[PDB]
């Protein structure tokens, strides 16, 4: 069921320092 | 003057409710009976000028969304006729009179008199606070001001007072036709947390009491009769229910109309029979 | 349609007027008259040979809701003490709402008793009972 | 909106006050006055030629719920025995809640009878009936 | 919460006691007092110049459900014949359930009439009416 | 469980008996007693100095449904004419259904008035009122 | 002493019902009105000590199966408060007293007295059958026995009597607090044959009448009011319906509690004012 | 002082219920009527300080699970207005007063007096247990202590007493505005075994009686009226049903508010007319 009557913010996810779309050589 | 009870509730509730929630001392008196946990949590949420959360009020079947965390909901309810009068007559007046007002004013120094000035024409005076004008004072009204004589009242050039008066419109004397209406209106608080609802209902009961002293209530809306329903789930099709205790308010008021008279007799001639 | 041949009076077709002033929020009024009829009984008859009028007593009552203004005390019609002795007689008129014609008028009305009730759950009411000299139904069409 | 031209008194716009003290949890009060009007009948008339005032009798009743404190006995207004003989007169005032103006005042009130009811299923009530010398509606606007 | 400033008496906060014994299954009681106030009327006044106390009459009634034991007849408080002549006076006390303080006491109570009702569909009830010399509300705080 | 310390009488625990015969289909009965208490008032006191017993008056009423047999007229207890003069006194006993012990007995009962009602939609009823010399509650445990 | 009406019904019904069905003469009196066919068929089934079929009784919502050939079913029903008393007081007692009992005893020959012995301490005596003890008899109680003097009663050394008495527990005087309760209880007979149900209901009405004479009923459960419903199919989802006529029984009783007093005054000292 | 009846029930029930179940003697008195089997099984389960199983109590619509073996469930119910007063006035007070308290204290030896000390300012005294202070004692209050003179009371330096008193807050005299409310509240016991429910309901009836003597009940919540429903299956969608007998409790109480007065007259000047 969708949350409309009560709404909580998106969860705080622990971020990773890895850069996305990283090129390697 | 058809009375829209629903509008009156909103007009009284919105300012007074904000004032009550503004301070903490009054809330403690209101919530004296409740336990510590519920009392302070409500106070932490809504009470105080620095409250992030706020209460709202509105009528039923709105096309938008209401703050279901805490909200007052009103719906008009039933109405009935209870008492009539002969010819449906209520009262007779020599002057077209509007609402009854309370205004504050300071005495002004004229030569023969001390006078108060008011925002509108005085029409019928009712009372000036704690003054019993004697005949030697010669209290009289003029336009938008009321005057009383100066002598043996000279300490009162700076007198600060409240005045109760009526709005005058016309000199057209007329009659009143109408009857009394017994009307019921429904009010309910809404929340997804039952404790908030109980606190919310109790707050409502207090301001209803305070409304018993209001000018409009004393003069127009009399004979309160309150009735409370059982706490029920207003909604069940959602992630969580909505709980609210409906209340029913009853009033007695007059549905009045003004009928104007033009047949003013001024001349009166006596003629004897020719025989 | 409205055939006048069968119409009757009701609370919506009547006005109660004093000194030209229509009394406001008046609820009810009752009128009583007693001619004091008495029979004459001979020795040789159990039956009353005839009846005779002897004494005319009449009273009228009025019930009202006490308006904040123009109550019977404020109007000067009633009284609350020795002020009564300076109150003159009055005439109470019942007049038709439609035509403003008179239905019945009481002449030389005088006050008999005064009742007022203060109650918590109901609107304030007051009742007055008058004694009048004569009644009249003149000034008709 | 509030047009004062049609307002009436009710239980929520009235206060019952004695010696400045507002009596608490007062329920009802009734006032009676009798002028003792009597007619004058001549020989040559069944009709009363005129009416005359003869005697002024007035009583006021009060109904109350017996508070645990400040009941009529504790206040000293009522009495339960020979203590009554030392009780002086009182004035009972009916005053407007809105303006604190007076509506009617009874002067020289004296107690007539005292009633109290102890019941199992209902709150305790007591009733007092006073006899007063004069009534007054002065001190108005 | 419990603010004593507004509390009132009810059937659950009162006890009816005789000779220390709490009478059981007592339902109601009423008390009456008459001071016999009368006015004084001069020739030159319709108004009563003053009121005066003349006569003190007081009665108290008690309603009870006849227990199989300790009924008013068995207790010796009432009487059914010439046994009454040997019955002395009694004092009937109304005492507070909470504090056991006294609310009102009647001194020198004497029995006036005795009523008992035997009925098929309802519990048996009996009523007694006493006449007392004096009342008292002493022994307070 | 059955604690006798709180039991009360009802219509199912009482019998009405005359001359040993239990009267059938008896509905209700009421008993009245008047001691005629009067006070003594001195000149120097409004209060009654004391009360005194003066006169003993007592009546008992009985309501019954007229059985086709053994009605009060057929039993000879009542009367319908000069037959009354030959009717002697009787004693009416109220006796406990459980123990057959006596609760109250009336001695020297004499008939005062007789009432019977014939009605279309209800069972026939008759009422008798007796006047008795003395009452007694003896013969107890 | 909270009264479980449902338990009382079962306690009274089970023994008395068995006794009624045991003999045939009483059943004939009960079923005097019914026709010959129904009367004897019921008698052939249940009546008599040698009856193969038997009746049963139980409460509602059991997890097992009941004998639906013939069964009494009970369910608690509503309850209401009707009458109170001042201070909720019912009675005052000087002795802690339990139930009221009826016991049979034979007189025993002591020297100065004839005495009856009872299974428990006597406490309060109520009656010994058809004896009006005079003052010269000097009737008195002692422990579990009651005694009256011997002289001019010498023919009664073998007197056989019934005694009504109360169970004494303690000397701790105390008060009673409580009120009256108006309670309703439902009873219904069940069968797959309507004729049996009608006979079963009629049997019930008789034992209700007999219960009006019981000690518990006379003292504790008063003012019967019986009400009968219409015969209805209790069940329809089966090979055959179940038919039963519900009945409603009303009672008046007291919900009482014992409050003990320890403030016994024994000493009383008078001291005059020093002045 | 808006009264939350639901909170009051919980506050009274939770301590008192635990005390009743703690001992066995009281339970036997409560369950005197019930049969041996049900009585002891309940006692084996919940009764005694060493009871493994325990009872719980809570409000309706909780998001967690309750102990459906045995539980008390409460829901607010209806409310109604029954009686008013003139001007909605209830009482007048010269001092801002809170709750009414009962405290125990021991007399202390001062020079001229013996004094009791209490946890809070005394405000209005109501009673000291079984003392009728004469005028020569000169009973008076001071702050949080009450004092009476020493002479001809010298045996009482160690007097141990209970005191009934009120909480004082302010000297600000004010009026009371409010009315009486007739409120109904529902209570029900829950179990999957009917016998437990009947025992549970009977236990409840007793503590309701005991609450009739409480300070709050005597002063604030008066005129009990109890009403019992029929035993019903609360739930059927499960491995076994839930059975419970609802009860309805009625109360009479005041919804009061404090209105403070600042117009204290102290001066009074008479001036004659110049004429």
């Amino acid at each position: 069921k969708r949350e409309d009557v009560i709404v909580l913010q998106d969860p705080y996810k622990v971020n990773d320092g890895i850069e996305e779309d990283l090129e390697i050589q | 003057a058809i009375t829209s009870v629903d509008s009156y509730l909103l007009s009284e509730i919105k300012p007074r409710l904000n004032t009550v929630l503004e301070n903490c001392y009054i809330i403690d008196e209101v919530l004296k009976d409740f336990d510590y946990q519920t009392r302070e949590s409500f106070k932490e949420a809504f009470c105080g000028k620095n409250a992030q959360h706020e209460v709202t009020v509105g009528f039923n079947f709105p096309k938008f969304k209401n703050n279901y965390e805490a909200h007052y909901l009103i719906q008009l309810g039933q109405g009935q006729e209870t008492k009539n009068s002969l010819g449906s007559i209520q009262s007779s007046y020599f002057e077209a009179t509007g609402d009854t007002l309370v205004e504050s004013s300071t005495a002004i120094r004229e030569d023969d008199k001390l006078v108060f000035t008011v925002s509108k024409p005085i029409g019928e005076l009712i009372k000036v606070e704690d003054i019993e004008f004697a005949k030697y004072d010669n209290l009289q009204v003029e336009g938008n001001k009321v005057s009383f004589k100066y002598q043996t009242n000279e300490d009162y050039e700076n007198y600060n007072a409240n005045i109760i008066f009526t709005e005058k419109k016309n000199d057209s004397k007329g009659l009143v036709k109408g009857f009394t209406v017994e009307e019921q209106v429904t009010v309910v608080g809404l929340s997804f947390n039952v404790d908030v609802a109980r606190c919310l209902d109790a707050v409502l009961k207090m301001i209803l009491i305070s409304m018993r002293d209001s000018i409009e209530e004393q003069q127009t809306f009399q004979l309160q009769n309150l009735s409370f329903g059982d706490i029920a789930p207003i909604i069940e099709d959602g992630d969580s229910m909505i709980f609210g205790r409906p209340t029913i308010i009853k009033y007695t008021s007059s549905l009045d109309l003004d009928y104007t008279i033009t047949q003013d007799i001024n001349k009166l001639t006596f003629k004897e029979r020719k025989d | 349609a409205s055939e006048a041949k069968q119409t009757v009076h009701t609370g919506n077709t009547v006005l109660l007027m004093i000194k030209g002033k229509p009394v406001g929020r008046a609820q009810s009024a009752s009128g009583q008259r007693e001619y004091g009829t008495t029979g004459v009984y001979e020795i040789g008859s159990i039956m009353p040979q005839e009846h005779v009028y002897l004494r005319y007593e009449g009273t009228i009552t009025v019930e009202r809701l006490r308006m904040k203004k123009e109550n019977f005390a404020d109007l000067g019609y009633a009284s609350l003490g020795e002020e009564i002795l300076k109150k003159d007689i009055i005439d109470i008129l019942v007049v038709d709402n439609l035509t403003k014609q008179v239905i019945i008028s009481y002449h030389g009305c005088s006050a008999n008793n005064y009742n007022e009730t203060w109650q918590t759950n109901e609107i304030v009411t007051e009742e007055i009972e008058f004694s009048y000299l004569t009644a009249s139904d003149k000034a008709r069409t």
